[PDB]
């Protein structure tokens, strides 16, 4: 069932990490990614493998797992991301244990049907990241570790209190979301608890003032990126937002709608505008994750089901295919040396089918209709100009400087006069552009067969903002 | 100008940290090693408890 | 079903020359592309003379997969498969021991699959689609040479030009969904005929997609995006200029003719930008 | 009749190491305090009173986990004085004596018990130990005289000596005020903190590990029986953490640091304080103690008289399963997940909520994010380049001790619904 899904990458990471060899993740990866999917097909709905154990009889806090349909396509959506940077990663420093334990912790995560339990797995993936940061590369490794570390402590340390309040104030017998749905706080309780919970979730998203740790995050990991998709899996804001934080307190966010809605727009643009004044691949793809999660904060804060369900469609696909990229721009290094976008521009010509697949992500990553952000980006565009028009207007002044970032970069590293010439492609690296084209083009062209079980948990908690 | 304001931005909360861990040394000088000072602090601390107690 | 196919011929045909490409002989990826070309324009005129097609598959909650051919979008499919037919073959003819036969026809096989796509369409988000398909195959047949920086920055610009129309006509759907909920073409009009209302709002999103009309026609302020097309080899250039990615911008009007209809400042405002 | 026990074994070891070597009255006193610890384990649900003497799940918890870090400190001691076991015998009957109470003067007299022999084992005459000894042993006498006129408010506003009694306005208040002093003193909660940092780097490293892990034990033991009222707590909470973390950012040595850092965790553990659960601060500190004992055993490891932060550094590739035992001790003591450690944490936090204590929770929190800068410089700095430094590997003894306790803290940080459930009457 569930649980067996989740704890699968756990153990293979684990078997990487003590164990021996590096070969055997790729295919243990692999493994959590055809279970994940299996239970992703035949899914009969989020209760679909319900699972409940006793944890703190006592305290109240019990193991609760299920998928459904958003656990059940993001168990799905990780697990690929995972397994792509497993095969291809190249880092196999055998910290791809590390990469394959923090898999496991997000699916976990996802799969966490109360509050607790969700808020120990948010916890326990600052670990591995913060170990393939430190260990494996980075001279501004410590400093970059830190900001980042200290930031998310800083939001989340105050949420314990905050579910604590809204397991407590709300007489909730237990941290099932289930029953604290079942109790809603009331005025100027909510408006707390929902602050407590906005603070970690926006910071985490990251939006505009608390993205200040994502440039140095992406920069300092090993240089393949492994790291740094992982950390971009980890931008699990969006679905806190809309799982637990509006549906557990909506009044304050009726309050904070209008600010919520500025910040993802202002997110989104300012994101996509730096993107362009970025000289370097970890900080342009930090920018755009930045200005991504701005458009999908952005359709989650509209109510609006349309831009719900954009926002939470575009949150998965932008994680997979940004992992992608940082894969490729990974690769790319451990083959030439550098990830300066000027430097080596011959590419193209020298390399057969890279400059066919990063043109591909770039154009998934720029919102081109056919390829997996277009679905969500339009309906949070939908759903964003049904609650602010104004701020939908101002998050949409961003598809200019995404085309105009991602064309640049493709065409300074790839297009232009040959230089001396690159290696062209490894074996690991076929399957990766392969399965990772497959994903896209499948998630782009079929939009309505994902996202079916997003469809009423969008419409519910959207309506849920009403009367 | 964006960049460089996102920069600068990190630098004050750069800042931040670095005034919490000023006001951590400051809070550490306010150990000398004189017991005489650690034990006048240490009164002026009970008075305060017993007053807040009302 | 069958009419899917128009689009699926050179597609296949594209992915052929782009994935193995190269494995063949110089003639034959494009005589593959011409005769795909010419097999698609038979078997739509076929369909044409049926009287008519429709299309109707799974997508988007709210917003399906819906493709309309009929008279107006008849007439714009036989202008472009037969004029892409004989740049087709004047293609072959013009490229010959260049590298890149593969690539230049590929490319040619996804722009006529991705301007079908635009035309054949019920629903104005599978008229965006189109839009931004024939964008990128405009940018990319623009930068077919990339050994030299003066033909790929051409396309760059052109493409940029390109998402800000782009972006216009999303801002123009966006009101026609905010308004009506359809945001197919067909029961956009049945829904708009009558008592209009917010006339302000409905004026405004018929000038977003004429601002998208504006970019990909070459209009003024984003017409200068066309000339340095010139980059691209004249096969390309010929596409782009005359049967293709222009026309859209006629186009677009005439599907939302109804639309347009009811909008004399906006009709009139079309009239004076075509004139400047 | 675990009491019986240690004054047996005390008073005969007495006079038994006129002919006995230290090292056979070394061996004599691990056996005792392991017999005793055995009893306590047998008489699980067994709570038995005498006189003002009471064993209870608080008395049994708490004792049990002094007398492990009591064992885990005799261990590393091998000096050839039996004396140095005789003062531990002590102080360990000691504090079972504080947390077996509710008189208020038998409280007083168990303290000093326990205390006396403390500043005699902070001597291992290095100059910067006798200064700390007076240091502490004038703050303590200090301290003992706060409490003890406490005691005698608290006889004036009721008329017995244990806690309990009704009790009467201003008064009273006066009087739990006085006994708060002296609690929170040795408890080193601030702004009664200052004693803490400088006996904690003067002291050696393995006396150290057996103050803060029985000491701030047996200390919170005999909290629970007073009635603190919530805004005393509050003040204490907030001055302690904030004070603690703040000047252990500025800390250049391990055990001061490390002090600052048990300022700031006494901090945490007052709020449990708030309803008195004694089960969730029995968990805390159950946990609190394996780690403390853990990293303060490393130390003992690393040098006696004094370890810098650099000198932490290097001890993955000197010792892989020391270095990574300290890393879970560093995690555990900065109370994060999945540890034991965050379980004591949160059970602390979740009594503080209960009784409503909101601005107070979020500045502990606060605090304790700050933690995680010193935290992390330690446990992560392990793994650095081994600059020139003392490192003796231990002892399997020692090795073997550091891995239980590790063991023991993230077996029971991923099921504390095993031993939780018996913190209680034991079931």
């Amino acid at each position: 069932m569930v649980v067996l899904a989740v704890l699968l990458p756990v153990v293979f990471g684990a078997l990487l990490l003590l164990g021996l060899p590096r070969a055997l993740g790729v295919l243990g990866a692999g493994l959590s990614f055809l279970l994940n999917l299996y239970l992703f097909l035949t899914h009969p709905g989020g209760v679909a493998h319900a699972f409940q154990a006793p944890l703190l009889p006592g305290a109240g806090v019990y193991w609760a797992f299920g998928l459904d349909g958003l656990s059940a396509l993001f168990f799905l959506t990780i697990a690929l991301t995972v397994f792509l940077g497993a095969l291809v990663a190249r880092v196999e420093g055998r910290f791809l244990g590390l990469a394959l334990l923090m898999e496991g912790l997000l699916l976990g995560l996802f799969a966490a049907r109360d509050l607790l339990v969700f808020y120990v797995f948010f916890e326990a993936a600052l670990i591995p990241a913060l170990l393939m940061l430190y260990l494996y590369g980075g001279e501004g490794r410590t400093r970059a570790l830190y900001t980042f570390v200290l930031f998310t402590l800083v939001g989340s340390l105050p949420m314990l209190a905050a579910v604590l309040g809204a397991r407590l104030l709300s007489g909730s017998p237990t941290f099932l979301l289930e029953d604290l749905l079942a109790h809603p706080l009331q005025e100027e309780a909510a408006f707390w608890v929902f602050l407590g919970f906005a603070l970690a979730f926006a910071i985490k998203t990251p939006l505009f003032p608390l993205h200040a740790w994502l440039p140095p995050f992406h920069q300092e990991n090993h240089p393949s990126g492994l790291a740094d998709a992982l950390g971009t899996l980890y931008k699990v804001g969006v679905f806190a937002f809309f799982r637990f934080a509006i549906p557990l307190a909506p009044e304050g966010f009726a309050q904070a709608q209008g600010l919520l809605l500025f910040l993802a727009a202002l997110s989104a643009l300012y994101g996509a505008w730096v993107a362009f004044a970025a000289k370097d691949f970890k900080t342009l793809l930090a920018y755009a994750g930045l200005s991504h999660m701005g458009v999908a904060a952005l359709g989650v804060f509209s109510g609006t089901p349309e831009g719900a369900m954009g926002g939470l469609y575009l949150l998965a696909a932008s994680g997979v295919y940004t992992g992608g990229l940082f894969l490729l721009a990974g690769r790319l290094y451990e083959r030439t040396g550098t990830l300066e976008i000027g430097r080596y521009r011959g590419l193209a010509q020298s390399a057969p089918g890279l400059a066919a697949l990063a043109l591909i992500l770039f154009l998934a990553m720029v919102g081109l209709p056919g390829l997996s952000g277009f679905p969500g980006e339009f309906l949070t565009l939908l759903g964003a100009y049904k609650a602010s028009p104004w701020l939908a207007a101002l998050a949409f002044l961003s598809v200019i400087a995404s085309a105009a970032y991602a064309l640049t970069a493709f065409q300074k590293t790839f297009w232009e006069e040959g230089g001396s010439g690159v290696k062209d492609l490894a074996g690991a690296e076929w399957g990766f552009a392969l399965l990772s084209v497959l994903a896209l083009l499948l998630m782009g062209v079929f939009p309505g067969y994902f996202a079916r079980g997003l469809h009423p948990l969008a419409e519910a908690f959207a309506k849920l903002l009403g009367g | 100008a964006l960049f460089y304001g996102d920069r600068g931005l990190l630098s004050g909360y750069f800042g931040l940290g670095g005034a919490a861990r000023s006001l951590g040394q400051g809070l550490a000088r306010l150990q000398t090693g004189y017991l005489r000072v650690y034990a006048l602090l240490f009164v002026l601390g009970a008075l305060l408890l017993l007053g807040v107690m009302r | 079903m069958a009419l899917l196919g128009t689009i699926l011929l050179p597609l296949l045909g594209f992915a052929l020359l782009g994935l193995f490409g190269k494995r063949m002989r110089e003639p034959l990826p494009g005589v593959l592309a011409s005769g795909l070309v010419l097999a698609s324009f038979l078997l739509g005129a076929g369909l044409l003379l049926s009287g008519g097609a429709r299309f109707q598959a799974e997508w988007l909650p709210g917003i399906p997969f819906s493709l309309l051919l009929d008279n107006l979008s008849g007439f714009m499919l036989l202008i472009v498969t037969g004029v892409g037919f004989l740049i087709h073959v004047y293609a072959i003819g013009y490229m010959g021991g260049d590298p890149g036969y593969s690539r230049f026809f590929a490319y040619f096989n996804l722009f006529i699959a991705m301007m079908l796509t635009l035309v054949l369409a019920d629903s104005y988000p599978v008229m965006f689609i189109g839009w931004e398909g024939v964008g990128l195959a405009s940018f990319l047949l623009i930068g077919f040479w990339y050994k030299n920086p003066q033909y790929a920055d051409s396309a760059r610009k052109a493409f940029i030009v390109n998402r800000i129309g782009d972006l216009g006509f999303m801002l123009g759907m966006a009101i026609l969904w905010a308004l009506y909920g359809t945001l197919s073409i067909s029961e956009l009009k049945e829904a708009m005929e009558g008592p209009l209302k917010n006339p302000d709002l409905l004026a405004l999103a018929g000038l977003l997609l004429f601002l998208g009309a504006v970019g990909k026609s070459a209009q003024i302020p984003l017409m200068v995006w066309l000339p340095d097309a010139m980059a691209g080899p004249t096969p390309v250039s010929a596409l782009i200029h005359a049967a293709t990615m222009v026309t859209a911008g006629v186009y677009l009007i005439a599907r939302s003719s109804f639309l347009y209809s009811v909008l004399p400042d906006v009709s009139y405002a079309i009239a004076v930008v075509g004139l400047l | 009749m675990t009491l019986a026990i240690l004054a047996v074994f005390s008073v005969a070891l007495t006079l038994l190491g006129f002919v006995l070597p230290p090292q056979g009255v070394k061996r004599a006193t691990l056996l005792g305090l392991a017999l005793a610890l055995a009893s306590l384990l047998l008489t699980w649900g067994k709570p038995f009173a005498f006189g003002p003497y009471a064993v209870d799940g608080v008395s049994q918890v708490f004792t049990l986990l002094a007398l492990l870090g009591a064992l885990w400190t005799v261990g590393l001691v091998r000096s050839g004085r039996f004396e140095f076991y005789l003062l531990v015998l002590y102080a360990a009957l000691g504090m079972h004596l504080l947390a077996s109470t509710r008189h208020l003067l038998l409280m007083l007299v168990a303290l000093e018990a326990l205390s006396l022999p403390l500043y005699a084992l902070a001597t291992w005459r290095r100059g910067q130990g006798l200064e700390a000894a007076l240091k502490y042993f004038l703050l303590g006498a200090l301290a003992a005289a706060f409490f003890l006129y406490g005691a005698a408010l608290f006889y004036g506003a009721t008329g017995s000596l244990v806690l309990g009694a009704p009790g009467e306005g201003p008064l009273y208040a006066l009087a739990l005020g006085l006994l708060l002093v002296g609690l929170g003193f040795k408890a080193a909660l601030a702004p009664f903190h200052f004693w803490t940092p400088d006996v904690y780097q003067g002291s050696p490293t393995p006396v150290v590990l057996f103050m803060a892990t029985s000491v701030k034990a047996a200390a919170f033991a005999a909290l629970l029986r007073v009635a603190a009222p919530p805004e005393a707590l509050a003040l204490l909470v907030a001055l302690s953490v904030v004070v603690g973390n703040l000047a252990a950012l500025a800390q250049k040595e391990a055990k001061r640091l490390l002090a600052y850092s048990s300022i700031a965790h006494a901090g945490y553990m007052a709020l449990a304080l708030y309803t008195g659960n004694a089960q969730a601060l029995g968990f805390y500190l159950l946990t609190y103690v394996l780690a403390t004992g853990l990293a303060f055993a490393v130390l003992s490891q690393i040098s006696p008289d004094r370890v810098p932060l650099e000198a932490l550094r290097g001890l993955y590739r000197k010792d892989p399963l020391l270095g990574l035992a300290f890393l879970v001790a560093m995690l555990s003591l900065l109370g994060l997940p999945p540890l034991a450690g965050f379980w004591g944490k949160y059970l602390a936090f979740a009594e503080a909520a209960r009784a409503g204590a909101w601005g107070v929770l979020v500045l502990a929190l606060v605090t304790s994010a700050v933690s995680a800068y010193y935290y992390l410089g330690l446990g992560l700095a392990v793994f650095a380049r081994p600059e020139e430094t003392p490192f003796r590997p231990g002892p399997p003894w020692a090795r073997a001790a550091v891995v239980a306790a590790g063991v023991l803290l993230l077996a029971l940080g991923l099921l504390p619904g095993l031993v939780l459930p018996a913190l209680a009457a034991g079931g």
